């Protein structure tokens, strides 16, 4: 079986929209 | 042409093809199948006049005239539309020339100017470099 | 995961975590394989041990 607890994202889940390096 | 597989002394009957089909062939459609051809109006089911097997044979010797040896035919079919490629062609590579004005085309991009060793610290599935102003600074070597 | 144009794209990181099981400490994610789907996927479901 399974629960539907909620709970908060945070600040979380961000991944490289591309792959151009960048700096600064 | 295939005069060395496909044929042998005292004879090969090993390939077949049709000639009796109740229909014309759709573009990209087999049809195997093993149905007597109808001859007037009777259900007969067998071989003989009247009643012929649908597949006959395409038997090779060595020995024929051109226009009767073993043709071995492929044809290549290509879906040129607009969705994802999968299949094309060899993309060819050179040398890399540094320190001096070039042309480069890497992976695609094209420009002009000069490269040479960098410090970068890129990231293993990083490809391309840039700065603040979206301008193609820094380009990892595909092949090195 | 996203189906933007096909291209099936998936990115995992994987963190050892802290006393808490989801944390708030910023973690970058990083692209893993990015193939050529097409399908109209709706629907989603996982799969056990
Ligand atoms: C979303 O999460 C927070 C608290 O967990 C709150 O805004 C709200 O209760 C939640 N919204 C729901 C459960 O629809
Ligand atoms: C590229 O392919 C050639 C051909 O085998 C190989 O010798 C070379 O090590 C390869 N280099 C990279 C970076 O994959
Ligand atoms: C399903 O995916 C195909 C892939 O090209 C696309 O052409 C089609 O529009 C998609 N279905 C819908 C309802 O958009």
């Amino acid at each position: 079986t399974t629960t539907q607890s909620y709970t908060n994202s945070f600040t979380r889940g961000v991944y490289y929209p591309d792959k151009v390096f960048r700096s600064s | 042409n295939s005069n060395k597989l496909d044929s042998k002394h005292s004879g090969n009957y090993d390939y077949w093809y049709r000639l009796f089909r109740k229909s014309k062939l759709k573009p990209f459609e087999r049809d195997i199948s093993t149905e007597i051809y109808q001859a007037g109006n009777k259900p007969c089911k067998g071989k003989g006049p009247n009643c012929y097997f649908p597949l006959q044979s395409y038997g090779f010797r060595p020995t024929y005239g051109v226009g009767h040896q073993p043709y071995r035919v492929v044809v290549l079919s290509f879906e040129l539309l607009h969705a994802p490629a999968t299949v094309c062609g060899p993309k060819k590579s050179t040398n890399l020339v540094k320190n001096k004005c070039v042309n480069f085309n890497f992976n695609g991009l094209t420009g002009t100017g000069v490269l040479t060793k960098s410090n970068k610290k890129f990231l293993p599935f990083q490809q391309f470099g840039r700065d603040i102003v979206d301008t193609t600074d820094a380009v990892r070597d595909p092949q090195t | 995961f996203k189906n933007i144009d096909g291209y099936f794209k998936i990115y995992s990181k994987h963190t050892p975590i802290i006393g808490r099981d989801f944390p708030q400490g910023f973690s970058a994610l990083e692209p893993l394989v990015d193939l050529p789907i097409g399908i109209n996927i709706t629907r989603f479901q996982t799969l056990l041990a």
